[PDB]
Order: C-alpha cells, then sequence, then structure tokens
RNA sequence: UGGAGAGUUUGAUCCUGGCUCAGGGUGAACGCUGGCGGCGUGCCUAAGACAUGCAAGUCGUGCGGGCCGCGGGGUUUUACUCCGUGGUCAGCGGCGGACGGGUGAGUAACGCGUGGGUGACCUACCCGGAAGAGGGGGACAACCCGGGGAAACUCGGGCUAAUCCCCCAUGUGGACCCGCCCCUUGGGGUGUGUCCAAAGGGCUUUGCCCGCUUCCGGAUGGGCCCGCGUCCCAUCAGCUAGUUGGUGGGGUAAUGGCCCACCAAGGCGACGACGGGUAGCCGGUCUGAGAGGAUGGCCGGCCACAGGGGCACUGAGACACGGGCCCCACUCCUACGGGAGGCAGCAGUUAGGAAUCUUCCGCAAUGGGCGCAAGCCUGACGGAGCGACGCCGCUUGGAGGAAGAAGCCCUUCGGGGUGUAAACUCCUGAACCCGGGACGAAACCCCCGACGAGGGGACUGACGGUACCGGGGUAAUAGCGCCGGCCAACUCCGUGCCAGCAGCCGCGGUAAUACGGAGGGCGCGAGCGUUACCCGGAUUCACUGGGCGUAAAGGGCGUGUAGGCGGCCUGGGGCGUCCCAUGUGAAAGACCACGGCUCAACCGUGGGGGAGCGUGGGAUACGCUCAGGCUAGACG
C-alpha cells in the first residue's frame, strides 16, 4: 500500500526528513516513488517545511495513505484545508 | 521454543485437505462428462458437464482455483465435449453450451 | 597543534625576515639583525646552489610559516584555491588572509599572529556579535570583527588597541579604534599584500 | 516498439520456421573503425511463405517456441543467394580448421 | 583550466630496454608514540562451530470455552441452577509471519545494466465508480471421557460457536462454449445456452462506524519476452537428441520443450560454440591531463542464499532464514524403541588469523505489523560504548626577555652552535569546580464542529543533566622518520669488507656526511614510519600514443578461402554518419550557489551538466547500397 511518510536524511543528531511517497513495504530510507516535501524538525531555518500540496492532493487522490506525522505536516501545509 | 504461529501449519493442513478434495471432484466429473461426449451420449454428457462447470466456478469462489485457472478449465471442458459430441455425430440435447 | 618552539630561527633559515612576533621583531634584535643566517652548527659555511626542489620547498615553507598554519591545513586551502575560478596564486593568498586569526592580527587587536590565535582561542574575539574561537574560521566580506565586551578591559587589549591610534590598516580592512571594532571590506589582492613570497613557486611546488 | 529486423533467409529447412541472418554495423568501442557483425534469428513462418534467399523483415513477437521470438513481418526483396552463398561458404570453412585443415 | 621527472648497462657516448624511486589511495595490519571533541567507520580469514538472552506478532468491536474470584437472582433449608463482573489460559477464526534484518556461497546467466515488448499476465491491504447481502444446512478444536510413549508427542469416543465450511435464491455484473460486429497475436462489443455472490460485529442503536459480495477503473508491487552491453585460457575446436522445429495435449496468472505423445531432422560454432578458470552485477569508488586502468567496502538498487541436497503445502504473494516433509553430515536428549537442533538477526563464545567492538540504553523520534481505539509487538530503528581505523576541528600557551647563563657539541683555541631557546617578568587561561539547562514533540487521543475543514486541550523523550549559556579557574601531552645521490637536512667519536646498512646505484678491509652514538639539521606532528595491495610516473600492450636492416620483432616461398580495404562521372534509397525536438538517464555521490551546526568535517535547499538508448522530424558531403555510364587500375 503506497504511503506518504517521512524518510530519515539528516545525520546523527541532525535529523532532516523528506516527505515521501513510497510503497509501505520499502525500507524507510530505501527507494521511494516520489519526493513531495521536506521537513526540519528543529526549525534550524525559517523554511523548515515545504510541501507542494498540488502533488500531495494527487497521491492522496490515488490511495496514498499518510503516516500520522506525515499527515500532521501535510495538514499544516494546507493540504486538507478546503475553505 | 514453540512459536505459536504453529497454528499456521495447523490451518494449512486443513486448508490443503479441503482444496485437495474439491479438485478431485472437478477432475472426476470432467472426465465423466468428456467420457460421455465421447460415447456420444448427448443429454447425460452435457448434464454432467454442468456439475463440472458449477464445481469449477465454485472452486474459484474461494482460493482453490480462482479466476483464470477455472476459466481455463471450463473452456477446455466445453471444448472437448463439443468436439467429441459433434464427431460422434450427436445433437446437443439441451443444457449448457451456447450452441 | 601548531608549531611552537624557537621562532626567530625560522626567520634565519628562511632568509627573509618573518614577523612571528610583535614589538621585538622590530627592535634591533630579531636575530636577522644580529646573525642573519640559518640556525645550527653550519649556519655560516658557504651555501651550495639550491636545487629546484630546495627553491620551491623553501618558498612554500616561508609563505606557510608566516601564517603559522600546519601543512595539512595549508595544503587543503591550497587545493581549494586551486579549484576555484581565478588565478590560484592570488586566490590562495586571499584564503589564507581570510583566516580569523590573521584578520585579528591585521586589525591590531594582537601584536603577532600567534597572539592573535590565542586571542581567538580564549574567546576574546567576536564575529558579527556571536563569539568565535576558531583560528581557522573564514572571515567573509562584510563581517565586523570586534573585541569581547567582557574582554575590552584586558590590559593587553588596551595596550594594543591604544598603539593602534594612528596606525593605518589594509585597504581591504577598516578599524574603529573607538569601539574596538574592525570590518572585513573585501578579499585582499596580491597587490594589497607585500609578502616576501613568490606564489608562482609555491604553485609549482605542488605541481610535482 | 516491437523491434523490427532485416536479414536474409539462410535456411528454410524447418517446418513453419526460417533462419534469418540479420547483420549490423557499428564503431568499435575503442578502435573506432566500423565493424560488421551478425546474428541468426529463427523467425516463425506459419504459411511456409518464405524461401531460401528472401530478404525479410523480422518483428519482435510473443514466444512461439524456445528459440523463436520473432515473426516474419514482410518480404523486402526476393531471391539472392549471393548473400546465402557467403553464409554457406563461411560454414563450409568450419569443417576444416579443426584436426586437419580447410581450404585456400 | 589540463600533462615535471630522476637513479641504474659504459673508461666515456648516444640509442634500445628492463628494474627502481618521488605522488595519490585503503574496511588495513605491525613498530615507536599518543591529550580533547565532532562526524564516519570497524572479521578482508572458517558460507567454520556455536552456550545463553532477545530478535513477529496482534485482534474480546469474528467465536465458544477452561481455571481462579466477587456481586445479584430462582431455592423456606438442601440439592440444583440463572445473570453480571475481575483476573487468567489457551483454542477456533482473521490479518501479519513472503516485509523489515543478514550474507555473498553459488551464479559468465536476460543474473546484472540499459532501452523496449506483454493482443501472453498477476497484484492482499489503499483509492474512485456501479450493484448487492434472502433462506437453509454442516463440521472441527477448545471442553469432557478412555488408550499408547522415557520423552517429543500421539490415538479413539462424545458435545459445541462463529466473519469456519456447504446447499438453494437473487445476477448489478462476471466466467465458458458457439455466432456476428469492430479491432487486430489471447483487444472491445453483442445474442442465445450453461455457470458463479456474500457475514457479520459495534454502538452516542431506525442510524452511524467497522467489515462482507460481484464487477469496472486507478495506484503500488511483480512474472514473462526481446535488442545491445558484461573477465581469463584456443596448450578448450568442434557441441547438441528434449537436442532444433511442427501438430495435439498437460501445466501456469501467463508465453514458451516448461512437460508429454506423435512427427520432422534439425539447432549452435572461429563474429569462438563446447570445455576449463575466476567472479554476485550496478549506481559508484580509487587513480589518471585525458583515453584508460584498477575496484564493487560503507550507502542505495537488483540478484542469489539461510548447515548440504531434493520437494511441495497454505496463501494475493513462498518452494517460505527464526513454516512443513524426505535424504545427508554434525551436535544434544534417550529407559536404544525413538526424539531435538541450525546466530549469513542483535549482542556474545570459540576456532582460524597480521586483524575487525558492547551478552549496552530506549521505543521518546522515523518506519513497520495487528487493532474502531486505547494500545501491543518491533536487537528495524534512534542513541550510548570500545578501537587515532578515517576525516575535520582544537590544545600542550602569549608578549617581553643577553651581542647572550649553564650543560652538551664543534674549534684553525681567537671562537662557533644549541638560542629568545631557557631562567625570569607580565598577560591569557584548556583542564577542572559551581549555577542554569534544550531543540529534537505534536500528532494519535479528548472536546467544539458533521467522526470533515477548521478551532481548543491533554500525554509523551533513551540520548542527558549531555549540548549550549553564565560565574570561577591551573602555564598545562610531543612524538616519529629522515640528513651519499634520487631528496630538504653535516659534523665529531666509535667501528675497521667486522658489526652492520640497503628502494635502486651502492656503503664498511683506520680521514666513512652511507654502519652505531652524539651534537646539529630537514620534514611532518597526536601522530610518524613500515609491510601489503590498486592507479600513477610507464608513449613499458602505444585508441589517444610504440615498434620489427644491425637493439626483442617479417612468416622459408607461393597459391588462394573467409575477412579487411577499393579508380572516375550520374541518379535512387538514406543503413553508417551529421542535425533539431522529445522520453529516459531514481536517490546517494560528483560540480556550483546559498544555508544549518561558533568553523570545518558532516548535513539542508536550490541550480547545472551528463554518456548511452527509445520516438518524431530533417541533411546527403563522405562510407554503404541499388541502378547506369567511363577507361587512367586490372586482364585479354
Ligand atoms: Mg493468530
Ligand atoms: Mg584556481
Ligand atoms: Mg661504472
Ligand atoms: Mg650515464
Ligand atoms: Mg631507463
Ligand atoms: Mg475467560
Ligand atoms: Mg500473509
Ligand atoms: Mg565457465
Ligand atoms: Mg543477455
Ligand atoms: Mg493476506
Ligand atoms: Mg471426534
Ligand atoms: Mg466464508
Ligand atoms: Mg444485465
Ligand atoms: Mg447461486
Ligand atoms: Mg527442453
Ligand atoms: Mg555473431
Ligand atoms: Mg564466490
Ligand atoms: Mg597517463
Ligand atoms: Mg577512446
Ligand atoms: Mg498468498
Ligand atoms: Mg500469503
Ligand atoms: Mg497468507
Ligand atoms: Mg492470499
Ligand atoms: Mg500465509
Ligand atoms: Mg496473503
Ligand atoms: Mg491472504
Ligand atoms: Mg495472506
Ligand atoms: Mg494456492
Ligand atoms: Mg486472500
Ligand atoms: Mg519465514
Ligand atoms: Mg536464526
Ligand atoms: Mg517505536
Ligand atoms: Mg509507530
Ligand atoms: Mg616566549
Ligand atoms: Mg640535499
Ligand atoms: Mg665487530
Ligand atoms: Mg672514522
Ligand atoms: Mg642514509
Ligand atoms: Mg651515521
Ligand atoms: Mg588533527
Ligand atoms: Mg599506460
Ligand atoms: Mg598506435
Ligand atoms: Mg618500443
Ligand atoms: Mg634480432
Ligand atoms: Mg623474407
Ligand atoms: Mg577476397
Ligand atoms: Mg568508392
Ligand atoms: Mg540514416
Ligand atoms: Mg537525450
Ligand atoms: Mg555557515
Ligand atoms: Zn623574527
Amino acid at each position: 500500500m503506497v504511503k506518504i511518510r517521512l524518510a530519515r536524511f539528516g545525520s546523527k543528531h541532525n535529523p532532516h526528513y523528506r516527505i515521501v511517497v513510497t510503497d509501505a513495504r520499502r525500507k524507510r530510507d530505501g527507494k521511494y516513488i516520489e519526493k513531495i516535501g521536506y521537513y526540519d524538525p528543529r526549525k534550524t531555518t525559517p523554511d523548515w517545511l515545504k510541501v507542494d500540496v498540488e502533488r500531495a492532493r494527487y497521491w492522496l487522490s490515488v490511495g496514498a495513505q499518510p503516516t500520522d506525522t506525515a499527515r500532521r505536516l501535510l495538514r499544516q501545509a494546507g493540504v486538507f484545508r478546503q475553505e | 521454543r514453540n512459536l505459536s504461529a504453529l497454528k499456521r501449519h495447523r490451518q494449512s493442513l486443513k486448508r490443503r485437505l479441503r482444496n485437495k478434495a474439491k479438485k478431485s471432484a472437478i477432475k472426476t466429473l470432467s472426465k465423466k462428462a468428456v467420457q460421455l461426449a465421447q460415447e456420444g451420449k448427448a443429454e447425460e454428457a452435457l448434464k454432467i458437464m454442468r456439475k463440472a462447470e458449477s464445481l469449477i466456478d465454485k472452486a474459484a469462489k474461494g482460493s482453490t482455483l480462482h479466476k483464470n485457472a477455472a476459466a481455463r478449465r471450463k473452456s477446455r471442458l466445453m471444448r472437448k465435449v463439443r468436439q467429441l459430441l459433434e464427431a460422434a455425430g450427436a445433437p446437443l440435447i439441451g443444457g449448457g453450451l451456447s450452441a | 597543534g601548531r608549531y611552537i618552539g624557537p621562532v626567530c630561527r625560522l626567520c634565519r633559515r628562511e632568509g627573509v625576515k618573518l614577523y612571528l612576533k610583535g614589538e621585538r621583531c622590530y627592535s634591533p634584535k630579531c636575530a636577522m639583525e644580529r646573525r642573519p643566517y640559518p640556525p645550527g652548527q653550519h649556519g655560516q659555511k658557504r651555501a651550495r646552489r639550491p636545487s629546484d626542489y630546495a627553491v620551491r620547498l623553501r618558498e612554500k615553507q616561508k609563505l606557510r610559516r608566516i601564517y603559522g598554519i600546519s601543512e595539512r591545513q595549508f595544503r587543503n586551502l591550497f587545493e581549494e584555491a586551486s579549484k576555484k575560478k581565478g588565478v590560484t596564486g592570488s586566490v590562495f593568498l586571499g584564503l589564507l588572509e581570510s583566516r580569523l586569526d590573521n584578520v585579528v592580527y591585521r586589525l591590531g587587536f594582537a601584536v603577532s599572529r600567534r597572539q592573535a590565535r590565542q586571542l581567538v582561542r580564549h574567546g576574546h574575539i567576536t564575529v558579527n556579535g556571536r563569539r568565535v574561537d576558531l583560528p581557522s574560521y573564514r572571515v567573509r566580506p562584510g563581517d565586523e570583527i570586534a573585541v569581547a565586551e567582557k574582554s575590552r578591559n584586558l590590559e593587553l587589549i588596551r595596550q594594543n588597541l591604544e598603539a593602534m591610534k594612528g596606525r593605518k590598516v589594509g585597504p581591504w580592512l577598516s578599524l574603529d579604534v573607538e569601539g574596538m571594532k574592525g570590518k572585513f571590506l573585501r578579499l585582499p589582492d596580491r597587490e594589497d599584500l607585500a609578502l616576501p613570497v613568490q606564489e608562482n613557486l609555491v604553485i609549482e611546488f605542488y605541481s610535482r | 516498439p516491437k523491434k523490427v529486423l532485416t536479414g536474409v533467409v539462410v535456411s528454410d529447412k524447418m517446418q513453419k520456421t526460417v533462419t534469418v541472418l540479420v547483420e549490423r554495423q557499428f564503431p568499435h568501442p575503442l578502435y573506432g573503425k566500423v565493424i560488421k557483425r551478425s546474428k541468426k534469428y529463427l523467425a516463425h513462418d506459419p504459411e511456409e511463405k518464405y524461401k531460401l534467399g528472401d530478404v525479410v523483415e523480422i518483428i519482435e513477437s510473443r514466444p512461439i517456441s524456445k528459440r523463436k521470438r520473432f515473426r516474419v513481418l514482410r518480404l523486402v526483396e526476393s531471391g539472392r543467394m549471393d548473400l546465402v552463398e557467403k553464409y554457406l561458404i563461411r560454414r563450409q570453412n568450419y569443417q576444416s580448421l579443426s584436426k586437419r585443415g580447410g581450404k585456400a
């Protein structure tokens, strides 16, 4: 089942995740299908969360299934805001 | 020791004995139908052919055959029967076959 | 760690006068003023024509001992300078000249480069506010390099920035003796520097 | 795109199958000089429609037999053993350069 | 934006040519030496053998029970029995156990790479759409009873639930035979015939949640097929009989000799078949001016394996590392009948070895499985530990301080050197002490709102009391190699072709800058040096970029097969070749910029380039090809 989750890419004590689309069965750091955002947990810089909701909205439209955290971030990025 | 998913092997055996049987019925009846079409016995041959069709479609109902396998069976069966009957110079007497 | 050990002897070996100290390497002392010849037993015997190697060797040694930086660091810097756009020779000098310790030495906060190093090490120096204690830190154009508020009362720093009243500063620098601030205007060029060095020779030394 | 190939039928000794000798040129990866090189494909011929010497086109196809993965698409130019001739002679030289020897 | 050469054949010279050295590199090892931190990295040998613990489960919202207990009923008492509830245990059932983790034995192969094909296919869970769930029947565990075994374990009888299994119906639809239509390998449609559905559970209970059935579509993952590419030996030259093709059949999700029966007699090979040797392949990596050479370790992708060999079962998926069966070897238990194991998972032991770590902490974060959820499992993972093993950063101090101490060394005995070095004065102040103390963590969940959007609230960190911040504060590790030339750095003494040095030339037989020490010196520095191996220098396998009269090298000569090469003019094609557009060329790494950690190492974001291959379009000089013509080559 394809998902939208976080992949570890920082470095020891310097975590940085890539919001990603990948089959649930892949390693968490293995070959994903598509990168669709990035996230710096520690906000070391102003731009610590980008998301490209256009694509998110797409994967979700095709059965992508976000992690509880992936969704939290996708949400924060307005991926679900309908207004 | 003892990894309780020993239950899995337990189940597998039962499932095996289950499919094992359904497939025998299938084979048997198929032959039966084929053998008859061969004889030229129209009615009965076709009649049996229907059970065969039925059990096949039914085996595909659960996971003993499913889809294609069953489709392949049905075609090869109706195939042989049709041919054997025609060759025998026998008129399809009702039941089965979209003749 | 960095060299350590008699310095006004490297001056002697290198021939040229390196200023590895402050006030003294100006007094009528810095050995080059007394015995301007290499150290050791044979320092005074005739010198044989140096080999192309010796030539290139010494030149590097000289340029390098001036900034009292190791061979490891010195080399890496060189390779960087070598890789960038623009005349390696100049560029290399620019990078060495951008070391924090050097700039602090250039602004007069310290009498010598060594002293500058120790100032930075003991957090007496600041870069754009935040304090930095890495003698190898690379100052970029625009950075303000001041003395520590806390340290602004250190006799030494007083004595030094005092003698700075009057003294001019490199055209790539600007000093505010007032608030003990200094500013890195731009990367010095080869024309700005007056090192007793033949950069062409150093570049060649690494060619081999 | 199912690959399409052009060669000569160097053998119609089989049932519904013809051997097509496809040739191809190309620069040597290191020496650069252009070098010829060839290969034989066993193309399917359902209607025994192709004879020895035809220059046919072979089309990539769904497996027909082990060894058969191409079908004769269309004839390009009939008869011309000048090509088949080459092939056969090349073959004839073989039975020779083994324990004793070949020809000239 | 890129390219150094030197020593050595001689009495000397020039050439040829091999050897040797300076450089870079490493999963290193050994020697001497060793202070701090960050990041990375660490059995290369026995894919040897393994103690012990841990490492895959989860659902009471699918089902019925056993055991232990509490409460309330029907009982006048007793016997007997009904309901509720706590704990506990499996069992039935489901989804997961095919992922994740390990390793590289095997494999020279559609294994891998790259580009394509599938009208020859599959895909649990997830998403969109269409339609549906009516009635009835059964069984087996658990449990109860009896038997056999040392144990492992097993046999028989009886009862029972379900989302367990079966039958009938409904047929939206779908499957099969046949026909017809459109498409064109088995694609899509349509008609008659036959055939095939489902299961329930939870409630804030006439509705909402979780789930179930058939079908179409999507998404993801995958099978199979094809072109091209992929080491050494021809002292391996012929190989093949399921072998090559055909017809029919089996088998599969599906093509196919994959398998079988019959038929045909084919298929492959010097463009190197067959055989032998070696080896997981790749992104990459190291080196190199490049072309190339070498390599595949960390990380990512694919393959293969799970003590050795074979086999299938169950499943959407396995021929299934921690599932099953058989054979083999080895180990353990046994009352000798018969049983039990498989660390190439984490850590660890032992063996081999020059050599490769903790039986650590945590599930807080990221990811995964099950669950409505709370939550449970997770040696995956995030961390910490050990090793200068690597890389980056940092300290052992800073300024002053004699025409110059002492000691040691040299001397032409005048003096010279170690040396501003020290002593010494002043200055700063790593260590270390005290105080504060974190980002990483906001979701799941609760409430408002429609269980949506949105808004509010609550719980939670192993690392760590660590980082970082503030106050206080001590002058506070230096070693290793080398000094004849290559090659930077010279003297005294000892020794006497000895003892020894040695990468090459060579040095030592009483004046040794070459041996050993000392003084001095050069190089690099928590490192330095050695040994090993790769690339370089080596245009010394020469494509870039070499040669063969006498240096190694022309075949003893010819005839001639394959093959390589091909005069002049015109035309057609447009295969080579050239051009444009387009698809592909993952991520990582590499190049550039900006940015995060005080710098850097390391890491984040963005940008740029990129061979090769697919498709579309175009050009035609040259090579090609076809057709025509010529006479200068050739032949008569
Ligand atoms: Mg279970
Ligand atoms: Mg440059
Ligand atoms: Mg000589
Ligand atoms: Mg000579
Ligand atoms: Mg030579
Ligand atoms: Mg109970
Ligand atoms: Mg499963
Ligand atoms: Mg082989
Ligand atoms: Mg291949
Ligand atoms: Mg499943
Ligand atoms: Mg019974
Ligand atoms: Mg069922
Ligand atoms: Mg209908
Ligand atoms: Mg029915
Ligand atoms: Mg075969
Ligand atoms: Mg060939
Ligand atoms: Mg191997
Ligand atoms: Mg080269
Ligand atoms: Mg080339
Ligand atoms: Mg399955
Ligand atoms: Mg399965
Ligand atoms: Mg299963
Ligand atoms: Mg299944
Ligand atoms: Mg299973
Ligand atoms: Mg399954
Ligand atoms: Mg399943
Ligand atoms: Mg399953
Ligand atoms: Mg099955
Ligand atoms: Mg299933
Ligand atoms: Mg398993
Ligand atoms: Mg195991
Ligand atoms: Mg966890
Ligand atoms: Mg989780
Ligand atoms: Mg001093
Ligand atoms: Mg010298
Ligand atoms: Mg002796
Ligand atoms: Mg002597
Ligand atoms: Mg020597
Ligand atoms: Mg000596
Ligand atoms: Mg260092
Ligand atoms: Mg070469
Ligand atoms: Mg050449
Ligand atoms: Mg030569
Ligand atoms: Mg000769
Ligand atoms: Mg001759
Ligand atoms: Mg010829
Ligand atoms: Mg020509
Ligand atoms: Mg063309
Ligand atoms: Mg392209
Ligand atoms: Mg920065
Ligand atoms: Zn001086």
